[PDB]
């Protein structure tokens, strides 16, 4: 029962090794045509899998609000006397912004200028291989204004006054459709631009409210938001080097040595929220500036 | 203590227990000894409480096996929180569910044998039994307990032995040793020495049997466990309980599983450890794959399995005491049976007659079920009249449900046999014995050898008619004349020779004969005429002769065709008695133990001519073997004796005797059953694998060592549950099959998720609802699958050889049929995924970006960005999808595990269960997916109905695949095919 490793019979753990090479004969052609069986299968599904557009988007409409830099749990702490507590934050911002240099814009036949004021969507065909691959919409630096970092190479975070850089998320042929009538909210916002997604970052709780200080946003034109004027998004494959828009939120006027929880918010008819998604339509950044 | 005492005189005996056998003990030595030696009771068996049985329930192989699960479970969740961040539940589910799962599944269990256990409690009875003692010089009637060694006892008919006795004096005592000895006919008692065994000699009554008639008094020489009984008692108690064979076949499974589990963790523990993950990961991931293994389900199959064959036994009046012991009957190669009692109704029954020259058969059946004979002749009729008004018996209080055979009466056994006969045969004896009013009695007596009679005539003559029975060589002198068609002939040089060659016939199988006469007084004693016994104002000579009946314990009516039944199904049948030799091969011979034409070495050299040595070994297929020569027998004669013969006759055997019969046949490597109902068979029923006792005619010590209970003494019981057994045994590897093919769909996920890094494409929840939700009603229903050919034609079961679950059906279902479910489920992963914008190639290593809670704009397939809860919707998403596909992929299995070898076309869907295990798994898939709620208790999301259809070409091609095999398998016996695939 326990001893069968070797025996007189020429027996390998049981059997000889014809019967070895015939039953591991028969798995390995078994094996062999269930992974042809497979591949199969798989190319015939992905023959009805469009190349331009993906088959449902319910699962990734609405778009999540994200922030740069890259933080690790929601949080920004620093000290601005130290230059080596927010090095990374600076370099991840650096990265991400490498990109939306003036200098990486320059082939004529990718970007294309599209007004220096919000405007309507562009409508720039369907989503197949019509006229090969689309323009994109050029998006300078200078609209991010003390966060640009053409002067200001530490984007607010040696001086104390961080910026954050707001993106909403991609998804392909998503158009955001800005709230009817200034009928959402109220605050010192130029909510009259019916081409532009509005987007504002408030304190979380009564008492952050009263410790956030003035809060900057640095864009396209004066209202606080997204242009429309990027909208649809085509995808990797037809539109490459595509350019989302950015809005610039500086905090001048943080209390320091305080955690401060703030939440920046869209707002449109189109755009979401849910109490499972922290980051659908909105997200939550706890900044603490250190003296 | 019956070592001496028989074989002690009369001053010996009285020496040696310092009493005079006509006064008794004295008041006050009774008392003394009492209290100094203990009181007159059998030790019962050692009781073990409720609790204790439950514990014993809740452990055990398969639920070992599960508390090892959720140890490991409960280990790996402690290590997750002490070192990692907010880790997830699921260990801590699988622990508290497999806990729970034993736990249930032992209550269940535990319920079903309590539930046994209370039945036999309910027939078990006691009422006080009390003693006749000649104590203080007068008759006490004391309880049975106060009985002291040296007693002066007094016993009469009707009453139980109170102890084991040395008979001083006795007037025609006879006794019922049938349940100790195994000897059907009462016993007759003197006080005298006999034979040198203590259980052979007249002068020795014995505690637990029951005096039949006369009267007799004797010295207590054994109290208590010193008895004959309770040595036997002591004897079963010293036995070990022994391993059922289906329990050692879930060992066997166990050991596979576990040897499977752990290769699969530890290959996997290398690999992690090769592709760099850490050891405490490493060490994760080992106790998650070892958990994967086990299917927590399949015990709570196993165990309902069980109980629905144990209450279709107990639908025929079959009673188990344990679930384990519903397969052993068709594991059985072996029947050891006892004669009296068990395979014989252990009542006298009239067998044969003989008048108008001829030799009539009566019909022994119980319900009357068999051949009669010529009843037109009035020969019949006046022999009918004689034996039913010449009888002084009658039925006893109620007995008009019951056969007449099973009714209970008031005489001796021999009128009682007359009594039925009459009474189911001819007409009622009530009344005819109205019609017939008795006015002269005679009782019978031994010296007499005749019982003489005197009744009123029915033909309305005023008269009367005297009736004699006795001994037919006593009866033959007083009658000159005889009747042959109802013609009062005379005695001719015929008619007294054909009586001496009829009445050597009929006493010569066995039988105790008797002789019938009357005489039809003259008319000058009108009605009202003054019958003295003690004169001859009667006349008494020249009676008419009518016929002879004979009389002998048969055997039931269902034994013979059990018997022949269960040899059809290779089993051997032997028969182990303490009955005489000559008796039990007539029995053998009459119930098929002994073929017809099978001749014994005794008999091939009386025919033959030739020394016993001479005797060739082949045609002495037969052997009948005395209980002295046992005494003589090795270990080595006795595997001689057992290899040699197929046909084997134990006669004069002891308990022990037995006992040492049954462990000679188990050495041999056989599965034994035992069938007994006397207390001799107890030891023997206690160490058989599987012990059956009578529930009428048994003992209440052999119903306490059986495991099963014929509560109507039914032994065509024994065939249905051999093909039950048989049945269980199949349907126990198809519903294994079934439920083992769904492991590595389930596992798969797990593996891929570790070496490929990708979003896992099955959860905890989703296999905890396979497992114990849409997997057991399935696997429930296999266990109503008939038989695919004659399970009754086949060969007992190699149990070293013939396992339940071998290496073919892990290959079957790990290697084959668990692939192309696991496939499945991979392609309906991909399509979703593909379907919401990650290609396939797109998910390979993306497992550290999926995972990051933090990372918020994951970009898939055409740029779009997501965030993290709404790329873990998409995962519980393809996880629902993939239950729903293990669903599906499960109904071809469900399909192909119905037979083994048949087509699905040969046998078809007449499995109810079945279809209804479908329907119910599959609403219970639809209720998951679709219920509002669901994506927040579970995490489980509806689907589209596109999603539901990519399991289909694999189910058929599990179907296709699983039907060609079993082509192969039937156009090619004994092929490679069948010889690695047919488990
Ligand atoms: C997780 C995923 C899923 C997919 C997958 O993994 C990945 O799933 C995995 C699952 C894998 C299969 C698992 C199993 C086997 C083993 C071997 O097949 C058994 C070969 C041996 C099995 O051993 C027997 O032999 C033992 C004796 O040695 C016997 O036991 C006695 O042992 C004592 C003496 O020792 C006695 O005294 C005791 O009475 C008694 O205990 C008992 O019969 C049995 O143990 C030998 O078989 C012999 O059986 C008969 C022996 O006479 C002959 O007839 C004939 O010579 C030969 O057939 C061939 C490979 C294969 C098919 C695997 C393929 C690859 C997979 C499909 C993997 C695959 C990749
Ligand atoms: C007669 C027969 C007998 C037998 C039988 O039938 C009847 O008897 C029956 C008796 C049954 C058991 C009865 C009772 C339970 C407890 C139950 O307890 C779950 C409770 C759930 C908690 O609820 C909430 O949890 C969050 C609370 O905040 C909510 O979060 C959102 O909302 C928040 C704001 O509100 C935001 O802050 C968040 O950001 C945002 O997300 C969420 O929406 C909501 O659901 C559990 O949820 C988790 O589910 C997974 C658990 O592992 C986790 O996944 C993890 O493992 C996966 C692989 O497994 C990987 O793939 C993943 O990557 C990895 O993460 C998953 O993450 C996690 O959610 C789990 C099932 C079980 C054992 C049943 C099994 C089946 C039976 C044995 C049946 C059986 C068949
Ligand atoms: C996709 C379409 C629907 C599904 C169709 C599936 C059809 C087959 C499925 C099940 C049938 C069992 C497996 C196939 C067996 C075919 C070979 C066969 O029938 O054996 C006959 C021969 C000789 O006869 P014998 O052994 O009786 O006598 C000689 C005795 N002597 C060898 C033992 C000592 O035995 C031998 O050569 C044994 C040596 C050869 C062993 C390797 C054979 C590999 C062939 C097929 C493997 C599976 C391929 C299909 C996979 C489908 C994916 C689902
Ligand atoms: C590399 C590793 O991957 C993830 O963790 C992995 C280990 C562990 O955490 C769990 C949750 O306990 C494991 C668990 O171990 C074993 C299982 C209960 C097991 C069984 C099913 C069954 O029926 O019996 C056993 C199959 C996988 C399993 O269902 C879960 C699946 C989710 C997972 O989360 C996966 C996390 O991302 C983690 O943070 C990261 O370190
Ligand atoms: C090949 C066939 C037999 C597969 C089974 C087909 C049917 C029974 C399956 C496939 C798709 C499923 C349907 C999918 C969509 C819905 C809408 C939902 O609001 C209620 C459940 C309902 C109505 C399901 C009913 C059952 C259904 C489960
Ligand atoms: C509008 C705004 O917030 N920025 C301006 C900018 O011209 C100047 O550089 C800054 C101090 O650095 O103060 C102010
Ligand atoms: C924006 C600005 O320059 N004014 C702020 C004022 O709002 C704040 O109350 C004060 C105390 O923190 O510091 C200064
Ligand atoms: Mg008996
Ligand atoms: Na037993």
């Amino acid at each position: 029962k326990k001893f069968i490793w070797n025996s007189e019979k020429k027996e390998f753990l049981g059997r000889t090794g014809g019967s070895w090479f015939k039953i591991l004969l028969f798995y390995v052609i078994f094996y062999g045509c269930l992974a042809g069986i497979f591949i199969g299968t798989i190319q015939v599904m992905l023959l009805t899998i469009s190349e331009f557009k993906p088959t449902y988007q319910d699962r990734v409409a609405p778009p999540g609000l994200t922030q740069i830099p890259q933080i690790q749990k929601t949080e920004i702490s620093f000290r601005p006397n130290d230059p080596k507590s927010y090095e990374a934050y600076v370099l991840n911002i650096v990265r991400f912004l490498e990109k939306y240099k003036d200098s990486a814009q320059r082939d004529d036949m990718i970007f294309e200028d599209c007004g220096d004021v919000p405007s309507e969507p562009k409508e720039r065909g369907d989503f197949n291989h019509e006229r090969g691959e689309r323009k994109v919409c050029r998006f300078k630096l200078e609209w991010l204004g003390n966060c640009s970092g053409l002067n200001d190479e530490t984007y607010g975070y040696k001086e104390g006054k961080p910026c954050i850089i707001i993106k909403l998320n991609r998804v392909l042929g998503f158009k955001p459709k800005p709230p009817k009538n200034e009928s959402l909210e109220t605050y010192p916002v130029m909510k009259y631009n019916p081409n532009v997604l509005p987007v504002q970052c408030t304190g979380k709780r009564d008492e952050d409210k009263d410790k956030v200080g003035n809060v900057e946003y640095f864009g396209l034109g004066n209202s606080p938001g997204f242009p429309l004027q990027y909208y649809p998004y085509y995808g990797k494959l037809l539109q490459p080097k595509y350019l989302q828009p950015l809005l610039a939120v500086q905090f001048t006027n943080l209390t320091m040595d305080t955690e401060i929880r703030i939440e920046c918010k869209a707002y449109g008819e189109n755009i979401g929220y849910s109490e499972k998604d922290r980051f659908q339509g909105r997200f939550d950044v706890k900044i603490e500036v250190k003296s | 203590v019956v070592m001496d005492d028989h074989k002690l005189t009369l001053e010996e005996l009285s020496t040696k227990y310092s009493v005079d056998l006509t006064k008794g003990h004295s008041h006050q030595r009774a008392k003394e000894i009492l209290t100094r030696g203990g009181p007159n009771t059998v030790t019962p068996p050692p009781t073990t409480p409720e609790w204790v049985k439950f514990c014993k329930q809740l452990f055990g192989g398969f639920s070992l096996l599960l508390w090892t699960g959720a140890i490991l479970c409960f280990v790996a969740y402690s290590i997750q929180i002490y070192f990692n961040e907010e880790p997830t539940k699921d260990n801590l589910y699988l622990s508290i569910v497999l806990s729970v799962v034993v736990i249930v599944t032992g209550c269940f269990s535990y319920y079903q044998e309590a539930k046994s256990s209370k039945i036999m409690e309910s027939f078990k009875n006691m009422v006080p039994q009390q003693a006749l003692v000649i104590r203080g010089g007068e008759k006490m009637q004391i309880n049975v307990q106060e009985v002291v060694l040296g007693d002066l006892v007094e016993i009469k008919g009707g009453d139980r032995v109170p102890a084991d006795l040395r008979l001083i004096s006795a007037q025609g005592c006879k006794v019922d040793n049938s349940s100790l000895t195994g000897e059907s006919e009462p016993q007759s008692r003197s006080p005298d020495f006999t034979h040198e065994n203590p259980l052979e000699t007249r002068n020795i009554c014995f505690f637990s049997t029951n005096c039949v008639e006369g009267t007799a008094r004797g010295i207590v020489i054994a109290t208590g466990d010193s008895t004959v009984m309770g040595r036997i008692a002591s004897l079963t108690s010293g036995l070990a309980v022994g391993q059922t064979p289906i329990a050692a076949e879930i060992e066997h499974f166990i050991h596979l599983i576990t040897v499977v589990a752990v290769f699969l963790g530890v290959t996997f523990f290398a690999l992690s450890l090769l592709l760099g993950y850490g050891w405490l990961e490493a060490i994760i991931f080992l106790i998650g794959i070892i958990v994967a293994n086990v299917p927590e389900g399949l015990l709570a199959t196993v165990t309902v399995c069980l109980t629905l064959t144990a209450k279709r036994m107990a639908r025929k009046n079959c009673l188990v005491k344990n679930l384990e012991a519903v397969e052993t009957l068709g594991s059985t190669s072996t029947i050891c049976s006892d004669k009296t009692g068990t395979l014989t109704q252990n009542r006298m029954t009239v067998a044969h007659m003989w008048f108008d020259m001829t030799v009539y058969e009566a019909d022994t059946t119980e319900e009357q079920t068999g051949k009669t004979f010529t009843k037109s002749s009035d020969t019949w009729f006046m022999l009918a009249r004689i034996a039913g008004l010449c009888n002084r018996a009658d039925f006893k209080a109620n007995q008009e449900i019951l056969p007449i055979a099973k009714r209970a009466t008031t005489g001796d056994a021999s009128e009682s046999a007359l009594l039925k006969f009459i009474e189911q045969s001819y007409s009622s004896v009530a009344e005819m014995r109205e019609k017939n009013p008795k006015v002269a009695e005679i009782p019978f007596n031994s010296t007499n050898k005749y019982q003489m009679s005197i009744h009123l005539r029915e033909d309305s003559s005023q008269t009367h008619v005297l009736m004699m029975k006795g001994a037919p060589e006593r009866i033959l002198e007083f009658c000159s004349t005889f009747l042959l068609n109802g013609q009062e002939y005379s005695m001719n040089d015929e008619m007294k020779e054909a009586f001496q060659n009829a009445y050597l016939e009929l006493g010569g199988l066995g039988e105790r004969v008797l002789g019938f006469c009357f005489l039809n007084l003259p008319s000058s004693f009108s009605k009202g005429f003054p019958f003295n016994t003690d004169e001859i104002n009667f006349p008494m000579d020249n009676l008419c002769f009518v016929g002879l009946i004979s009389m002998i314990d048969p055997p039931r009516a269902a034994v013979p065709d059990a018997v022949s039944k269960c040899r059809s199904a290779g089993i051997k049948v032997i028969m182990v008695t303490g009955d005489h030799p000559i008796t039990a091969k007539a029995i053998a011979k009459g119930v098929g133990i002994i073929s017809e034409g099978t001749e014994t070495a005794e008999e091939v050299a009386a025919r033959l001519k030739i020394p016993i040595s001479k005797v060739d070994a082949s045609a002495a297929k037969a052997i009948v073997v005395h209980g002295a020569e046992l005494k003589d027998i090795q270990s080595k004669q006795l595997d001689q004796i057992l290899q040699n013969h197929p046909e084997i006759v134990f006669a004069r055997t002891s308990p022990q005797q037995k006992l040492i019969i049954v462990e000679g046949c188990q050495r041999l490597g056989a599965v034994v059953a035992v069938t007994g109902d006397g207390v001799n068979d107890s030891p023997a029923l206690k160490k058989a694998d599987i012990g059956i006792a009578m529930g009428i005619s048994g003992s209440d010590v052999s119903k306490q060592a059986a495991d099963m209970i014929l509560l109507d003494d039914n032994f065509a019981s024994i065939v249905t549950g051999v093909e039950e057994g048989r049945l269980i045994f199949d349907n126990l590897k198809k519903s294994i099959m079934y439920t083992l093919t769904s492991n590595i769909p389930e596992i798969t996920p797990f593996l891929m998720f570790i070496i490929l890094g990708i979003p896992l494409p099955l959860g905890t929840i989703t296999i905890l609802c396979i497992d114990l939700g849409t997997d057991m009603v399935p696997a429930i229903s296999l266990a109503y699958e008939s038989a695919e050919s004659d399970i009754m034609k086949r060969l007992p079961r190699n149990p070293k050889t013939d396992n339940l679950v071998n290496h073919r059906l892990i290959g079957m279902a790990y290697g084959q049929i668990g692939m192309i479910q696991a496939l499945a489920g991979f392609f309906t992963y991909f399509v979703i995924l593909a379907e919401n914008g990650f290609r396939p190639v797109d998910l390979l290593g993306i497992r550290l970006h999926w995972e990051d809670k933090y990372l918020n704009d994951l970009e898939d397939s055409y740029g779009q960005q997501w965030t993290y809860e709404q790329r873990k919707v998409v995962e519980f998403t393809c996880q629902t999808a993939f239950f729903v596909t293990i669903v599906v992929v499960q109904w071809a299995d469900l399909i192909i595990s119905k037979t083994r070898r048949n087509s699905l076309f040969q046998q078809g869907m007449r499995n109810k269960v079945l279809i209804f295990g479908i329907l119910e798994e599959t609403l219970l898939a639809a209720f998951l997916s679709y219920t509002p709620g669901m994506d927040v208790a579970l995490r489980m999301y509806p689907l589209k109905i596109t999603w539901w259809l990519c399991a289909i070409p694999y189910s058929i091609l599990i179907f296709v695949y699983d039907e060609i095999r079993k082509l192969l398998i039937r156009q090619h016996p004994d092929g490679w095919v069948e010889r690695e695939t047919y488990y």
